[PDB]
RNA sequence: UCGGCCGCUAAGAUUAGUAUCUGUUCUUAUCAGUUUAAUAUCUGA
């Protein structure tokens, strides 16, 4: 391959993902798209972390879990929990939830 | 190419035969709405009843077109231009 | 849809008032701006009674008003400063009874915008000039003058632009016949915007400036240039030319200040203080509005505080200097957008809110303070309001502004209904209840304590349930406590005792001198449930200090039967400015003995203002801050049954219909929510794709919501045939990390059908017919007190030509303050399926040659014309 | 024209034209000014001096 | 005689290639005539032929003359005629269907809203294409049209094309430019500024200066337009440690 | 073969997609290295 | 002095907006919240692409221009006709919503209100 | 992933810009600076 097309490709360049067990991709095309491939998928679905948009640019291990932890809270905080939230009421007027119910 | 955009007067913009019905800003025979008014200093002297667009003797009244108007251009200041 | 707004009664809140000849007679009008209405009124100065002699729709936003008289001019000529960016001299023509463009000078683009001139408008006194005056930065003089033929003349704008430059307020100084001079209160921000400590802005002073026209080298100079000690909220014309001492009074926050360029010192006055006031000591007090008037012999101006008192102010002058500032307290009368004295002996006072007056000045001005008289720190004048003395009541004009809420109901079994409208405000507040009627709408008002939010109506008596609530304001029983604890320091501090018994005897009526303000982030709220029929309170529930009530429900709940509740929601401690609140509560009452008696049940803290709350399917949906809440009844507290935590905001209104709750977010506007009875889910299946700020929304159909906004727009939001809102809650919760949605918001849009800017807010909006055996309508209520309606055309035929009338209208008939009529309509949006009869009825008042050539154009006669106009007018509303 | 930006216009710049504008644009519309008088329950004139108070320094010292 | 004047708009094809402005004008004009008198139909048929010409001069004022003719007649006598041309595989014959639409548009002004939807799809074509001066030409037609039907409710066209016209504003070329950006003026005032400044959000704080540059200078002509209206669209900033950006009165409830 | 005529009436080949304002473009194309290595 | 993109998702509330190129700005926090705004429109996809805009678009025989279904009825491909067609026959095409953008390979009671009568 | 380098447009006027083929495209050890969104480019070690 000439060397222009080389240096245009930035293949010159090297990037390291360790969700991949520090496979190299050489170029920023090659290394924004594996995010969806294979080898990127069954290193989150090892971690036990869904390959989402979330977690698109993320490379370190230390990373993809902190940053999972924080999406499980915040979607957990965002969704209706009528278990521990609903309210109800047993004998005269005292609050409950639904399994105290 | 550059309009003088100084605070407008009470002095009515005039055009020559050549650029009669073309509008100042776009040059648009389509529609002339607003008259239009030029700066004193674009005014006084030998530059009285001037051609706004080229600066040749005056012979009608140079309008804005519609399109012109509806955008506000006409407020932008002196449409006379200079170069 | 296609609707045709029409203006049922026009806007009757005052922005301005001048004084002048307008007729070119010996007898003075007043032309007064109502915000978008122009209208001269003629006091009968026999009687005492206003007559207004012309009203005109400028279809813009009046921003500045004055009178001039050219030197030997027997005739007034009004300068309008507008959004236009356009200053326009009119001349009333009383023959013709209308306002001629004498002339219409462009300098900037429309819009209130921040350095395009047109809020401050300041004329020479000998009429030589005007300077119209931005904000910031730009200010432009014209030379004003008569030709041979005694017409009018206006010069090329003359700039006087600084950069960087705020401007407080400008007023042309009398120099007699010396060069015009314009005083302003100007403020640099230049080196606070470059300095990080933040110290520059903190010791940046306010000037007074002074520009001068040299009227022989056509150029305006700052010839002077001072600086404040404190800053000015206002500039006073001082009478000059050996008819007075020239220069300026600068009223500031607790000081009325007199300044002239030259060797003059500078004077100083404090301003009086009531003795004993109940308002929070932290506060100072600025004069909102003045009046001027020059007899022959003397001047004196009239400036009226706010808190409504009015002090006559009149300058002491040796030898062309002024020595000292006497001020000596006149009368106390509401708090006046524009106060103006008419040489006929009369004063006509422009309230801020509510109702205007017209007083006959009965005496012309107890102790005087002054300038001269010394004063420690912390010391000041102390005056005691007390009842009208100078002042004699003659007229009082009805205002609606501000209108805060509105029901059309026949609540009084008229078959006609009435509308029942909450106007503010303060303790001037009423229920005004409006019939269509001679004694356009006749009222009859009952007054309220504070400034009503909002009220329902009770369906099995009619009863209103009203919540009243006001920040900066003390209850009942807070206001008990700090007089009898001011009465107590009186006493510590026999004579004393004596004072102190007659000070908590002593009680002002606030309706007259106004309610005491307390600080920032005091509330005082009451519920009163009120007979429509008469005004009077069945109950009144006072809440604690510090609780603002800002929604109430009446609603059965399904679990407890029959039985009527009341819900109030109150916020605690609220902060308005930084916004922060100490958490909320909905009080839950019964309504008890046929719908008169509130009997409290449980109150139920919120982590939220509570700003909406709406009976749904026997229970209850609450807007919490942004979450929304259903909740059941309970015993000891409202239970919460299901959430809603997506909506992106806060939640400002709730309307429900079937299982859709169509929820208004106070900027992301209408988002919809389906509630799923068995999976007891609120889901969002649907939301806007513009920001609003909405007020009030009003649903016209299943699909459909009208809203209004903040910036006095009404919409049309519809959803799009084939909108499904049957989506579910995944109970794993996995596909909400896959779906994003479209837009960062919901995956179906709503479709905007319609777009209009009323030109003043909406706060309520109401579907309903309002003549019987007539066609229904969208009814609104301006907070400056107008009503207006929005009807649908019926036909194509009828739509084309209305169409077709305003089409010609804009380009024959267009506004008057220079405002383009499409653009003004299209001021936030571009204007859409909305016809502007307010427009289209001008074609009556047009001159009959021209409305002969704009019915040739529409191939009908004028009267033919007249008649379509009429008919749909009819049709709708009267 | 003043409240224009370029490619580096900051945070605190672009806020401030808003800010500013934003009180400009209350003080010209009548409507809008009401409505902040009756939600503060200050007089129409005292809230229009503390908005032009605030065109100073509306969003807080610049960053450097 | 109708033959007669079917001779004379021959020879009015040939008028076109004079070289005073001031013939070409008064050419363009008599074919207007001449179309009131006989018909659109054979007029039109010689004009779309004339589309066909080497000379830039000569194939510019047929597209005048075409739209002085859709001017005269009404349009839809006009319109299913030039949209056949449209389907002439030539680069002249579709950028001079496409001049006549940007003249049409600029003549017609608010007749423009009974022929927005159909002349809709064709833009969207020209916008996709490849060729410069169509995505060029067609912006044009865009910017006269959304000035035409302002106030008629004809956003959901023009928003549509926004779409299209939109990815045009990292192109470099002059005349390219200058008529994406004439379009986006057009679009501010029919459109509305506050669906402008959505277009705009995203790009004003972009990394690239590339981005930047182009996302300021359409910013700051809506800002110009519009600035007072702009003042109910500006997007909610939160506050920062140093620095508060909430506008707190616009958040009050009554 | 990779010879075609686009809708701008200009011409394309298929093979290296280039384009070609006349079929002589094209010939001198087929020529050059471009061609050669596809 | 930058963010990595792994430090900015954890202090945004939107953090799959967050992009390579976004730490990279003079204010990635301002940019990742305009990006997060409701009905905000992505930047052209092809800001960073060498390759110009549509240029890429090339060996297809993409087929001639299909006229509207109310103008190909008409037989253009009779003036009552001609006029039934945009005032009668005429239908709103497809359209497409706020900001959805165009790219490269994109293309391969029940009763309503004030309704008239 | 296809940049960089050496016929068409403007109702132009009676000159300004811009697509497209051809040909050429620098192998780097290891880092640093200048730069850019990144890369490249340029300059050192
Ligand atoms: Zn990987
Ligand atoms: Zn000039
Ligand atoms: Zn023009
Ligand atoms: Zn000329
Ligand atoms: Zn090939």
């Amino acid at each position: 391959i000439p060397y222009w097309l080389y240096k245009l490709h930035g293949l010159n360049i090297n990037y390291n993902c360790e969700i991949c067990g520090n496979y190299t991709y050489r170029g920023p095309k090659a290394f924004q798209r594996h995010f969806a491939e294979w080898r990127h998928a069954h290193g989150m679905r090892c971690l036990g972390i869904p390959n989402t948009a979330h977690f698109a640019n993320v490379t370190q291990i230390e990373d993809a879990v902190s940053l999972w932890a924080k999406l499980k809270l915040q979607k957990a905080s965002e969704r209706w929990q009528p278990d521990t939230e609903e309210e109800y009421e047993d004998s005269s007027g005292n609050v409950v939830n639904k399994k105290t119910y | 190419l550059i309009f003088c955009r100084k605070q407008a007067g009470v002095a009515i913009g005039r055009l020559c035969e050549k650029c009669d019905g073309k509008c100042v800003i776009c040059d648009s025979y389509v529609r002339p709405c607003t008259l239009v008014r030029i700066c004193d200093e674009c005014n006084y002297g030998s530059y009285q009843g001037r051609c706004v667009i080229c600066g040749g003797p005056g012979v009608s009244d140079a309008y804005y077109c519609k399109e012109c108007t509806i955008q506000e251009k006409d407020r932008d200041g002196c449409p006379k231009i200079v170069n | 849809m296609f609707l045709y707004n029409l203006t049922l009664q026009r806007a009757t809140g005052i922005s301005f008032a001048i004084h002048g000849n307008f007729s070119g007679t010996k007898q003075q009008e007043i032309v007064v701006s109502r915000g978008k209405i122009l209208e001269l009124l003629r006091p009968d100065p026999n009687t005492g009674k206003v007559h207004t002699l012309l009203t005109v729709e400028v279809f813009g936003v009046i921003r500045s008003l004055m009178a001039f008289r050219l030197t030997g001019g027997t005739k007034d000529y009004i300068v309008v400063g507008s959004d236009s960016g356009r200053i326009v001299i009119l001349e009333y023509q009383p023959s013709k009874n209308m306002f001629e463009k004498i002339h219409q000078e462009t300098f900037g683009k429309s819009g209130c915008r921040r350095i395009v001139p047109g809020q401050f408008l300041a004329v020479d006194p000998k009429g030589r000039a005007v300077m119209i005056s931005a904000i910031e930065k730009q200010k432009l003089v014209y030379i004003l003058n008569r030709d041979a033929a005694a017409r009018l003349t206006i010069s090329s704008p003359l700039e006087a632009h600084k950069a960087n430059t705020l401007v407080y307020h400008v007023v042309g100084v009398d120099v007699g016949f010396e060069n015009p001079m314009f005083a302003c209160l100007e403020m640099d921000y230049e080196e606070a915007d470059n300095d990080p400590t933040g110290e520059a802005a903190a010791n940046t002073q306010q000037t007074l400036t002074f520009y001068e026209l040299d009227l022989g080298l056509n150029h305006v100079v700052r010839k002077y240039s001072e600086p404040l000690e404190e800053h000015g909220n206002f500039l006073i014309t001082v009478p000059g030319g050996s008819d007075g001492p020239s220069g300026v009074l600068i009223c500031s926050e607790n000081y009325i200040t007199y300044k002239n360029f030259g060797d003059q010192p500078d004077i100083r006055c404090p301003i009086p203080r009531r003795r004993n006031d109940l308002d929070d000591p932290e506060r100072g007090m600025i004069f909102v509005c003045s009046a001027t008037h020059k007899t022959k012999s003397m001047f004196f101006f009239l400036a009226q505080t706010e808190q409504g008192d009015i002090f006559k102010i009149t300058l002491e002058t040796d030898e062309d200097m002024v020595t000292e500032i006497r001020l000596k307290y006149f009368d106390t009368v509401p708090v006046a957008a524009a106060m103006c004295v008419l040489k006929t002996g009369f004063l006509f006072v422009a309230s801020e809110f509510g109702n205007h007056y017209l007083y006959q000045i009965a005496h012309l001005g107890e102790p005087e303070f002054s300038s001269a008289m010394p004063l420690e720190e912390g010391d000041t004048f102390f005056f005691q309001p007390r009842p009208l003395k100078n002042l004699v009541l003659v007229d009082e004009l009805d205002s609606l502004s501000p209108i805060l809420f509105c029901q059309i109901a026949d609540l009084a079994n008229e078959d006609t209904p009435q509308l029942y409208v909450a106007c503010g405000r303060g303790p001037r507040s009423s229920l005004r209840v409006l019939r269509h009627g001679l004694e356009v709408f006749n009222q009859v008002a009952f007054p309220l304590q504070y400034t009503p939010r909002k009220f329902v109506i009770h369906p099995e008596s009619n009863n209103l349930i009203i919540i009243e609530t006001d920040h900066n304001a003390y209850t009942e029983a807070t206001k008990a406590q700090r007089k009898q604890q001011m009465a107590e320091e009186m006493v510590e501090a026999e004579l004393a005792a004596e004072m102190a018994a007659a000070f908590l005897n002593e009680n002002l009526p606030e309706s007259i001198f106004g309610a005491p303000k307390a600080g920032n982030g005091q509330w005082a709220s009451v519920i009163r449930v009120m007979n429509p029929i008469q005004g009077n309170t069945l109950d009144l529930v006072q809440l604690e200090q510090n609780e603002a009530a800002f929604s109430v429900a009446v609603c059965r709940f399904s679990n407890t039967g029959e039985d009527w509740y009341v819900l109030v929601g109150v916020a605690k401690d609220l902060i308005l400015n930084p916004r922060s609140v100490a958490g909320g509560f909905v009080y839950t009452y019964k309504l008890v003995n046929n719908g008169e008696k509130l009997e409290f049940l449980h109150k139920t803290p919120v982590e939220e203002v509570p700003a909406a709350i709406a009976p749904f399917q026997g229970r209850v949906l609450i807007g919490v801050g942004k979450l929304l809440r259903v909740y059941d009844l309970g015993k000891k507290k409202l239970l919460r049954k299901c959430e809603n935590k997506h909506i992106a905001n806060y939640i400002s209104g709730i309307q429900t219909i079937g299982h859709r709750v169509i929820v208004s977010d106070v900027q992301e506007s209408f988002i919809w929510v389906r509630y799923k009875r068995n999976e007891n889910q609120l889901i969002i299946f649907a939301d806007d794709t513009y920001p609003r700020w909405v007020t009030t929304a009003s649903l016209l159909d299943y699909d459909t919501v009208a809203g209004a906004d903040k910036f006095g727009n009404i919409c049309v939001v519809r959803l799009p045939p084939n909108t499904n809102d049957e989506v579910d809650e995944d109970p794993t919760g996995n596909k909400a990390l896959w779906d994003r949605g479209l837009l960062n918001g919901a995956s179906q849009k709503a479709e905007v059908i319609m777009n209009y800017h009323v030109g003043e807010t909406v706060l309520s909006l109401q579907k309903t017919t309002l003549i019987p055996g007539g066609s229904e309508s969208l009814v609104y209520t301006t907070l400056s007190g107008g009503i207006g309606i929005l009807v649908p055309f019926t036909s194509h035929e009828d739509h084309d030509f209305f169409q077709h009338v305003e089409m010609h209208l804009r380009s024959e008939h267009p506004p008057l303050c220079g405002r383009d009529h499409l653009s003004f309509r299209s001021y936030y949006f571009p204007v859409k399926n909305v016809i502007d009869g307010d427009l289209c009825e001008q074609f009556n008042s047009m001159e009959p040659n021209k409305q002969k050539n704009v019915s040739e154009e529409l191939d009908r006669t004028p009267p033919e014309v007249s008649k379509k106009l009429e008919d749909i007018r009819t049709r709708y509303a009267f | 024209y003043i409240g224009t930006g370029h490619a580096d216009t900051t945070k605190w710049e672009w806020l401030v034209n808003q800010h500013r504008d934003s009180y400009c644009s209350y003080m010209g519309h009548f409507d809008l000014l009401n409505y902040f008088a009756i939600a503060e329950n200050e007089s129409k004139a005292r809230v229009r001096f503390n908005l032009m108070e605030k065109m100073l320094q509306p969003c807080g010292p610049p960053a450097d | 005689s109708a033959r007669e004047w079917m001779r004379i708009c021959f020879e009015l094809l040939e008028l076109l290639k004079a070289h005073k402005k001031a013939i070409r004008r008064a050419t363009v004009n008599t074919f207007g005539y001449i179309a009131k008198a006989i018909g659109p139909h054979d007029v039109l048929a010689t004009l779309l032929n004339n589309l066909k010409v080497q000379e830039r001069q000569n194939r510019v004022c047929t597209t005048v003359a075409i739209a002085i003719v859709a001017e005269t007649c009404s349009p839809f006598t006009v319109l299913p005629a030039l949209m056949n041309e449209y389907r002439v595989p030539e680069l002249n014959v579709q950028n001079g269907v496409l001049k006549s639409l940007s003249f049409l548009f600029e003549y017609i002004g608010e007749m423009g809203k009974d022929y927005i939807y159909a002349v809709t799809p064709l833009l969207e074509d020209a916008l996709m294409d490849r060729d410069l001066v169509h995505r060029q030409t067609a912006s044009a037609v865009v910017q006269h049209m959304s000035l035409g039907v302002y106030g008629f409710g004809c956003e959901d066209s023009l928003n549509h094309l926004l779409n299209y016209v939109w990815p045009n504003v990292f192109e470099t070329s002059p005349h390219v430019i200058q008529a994406v950006m004439g379009a986006l003026e057009g679009l501010r005032v029919a459109i509305g500024p506050c669906r402008m400044l959505q277009y705009c959000l995203q790009g004003l704080f972009h990394p690239a200066r590339k981005v930047r540059d182009v996302y300021w200078k359409i910013y700051n002509s809506i800002y110009i337009g519009s600035q007072d209206a702009l003042i109910a669209h500006y997007p909610r900033i939160y506050n920062d440690d140093k620095n508060t950006y909430i506008r707190y009165e616009l958040d009050y409830i009554l | 073969p990779y010879f075609m005529k686009n809708h701008l009436g200009s011409y394309e080949c298929k093979l290296c997609l280039t384009l070609h304002n006349n079929e002589g473009s094209y010939l001198a194309h087929t020529q050059g290295k471009k061609h050669q290595t596809n | 002095n930058r963010f990595t993109v792994a430090e900015l998702k954890q202090l945004v509330a939107r953090p799959d907006v967050v992009e390579m190129h976004d730490v990279t700005a003079q204010d990635p926090k301002l940019l990742v919240h305009l990006k997060a705004t409701r009905n905000s429109v992505p930047v052209p996809r092809h800001w960073c692409f060498k390759r110009k805009y549509l240029q890429g678009k090339r060996g297809i025989e993409k087929p001639p221009f299909e006229l509207p279904d109310f103008i190909k009825r008409t037989g253009i491909q009779d003036y009552q006709k001609l006029h039934d067609a945009f005032f009668k026959w005429q239908t709103k095409p497809k359209l497409t919503i706020h900001g959805d953008l165009y790219y490269e390979g994109k293309e391969f009671d029940r009763t309503p209100w004030g309704e008239l009568e």
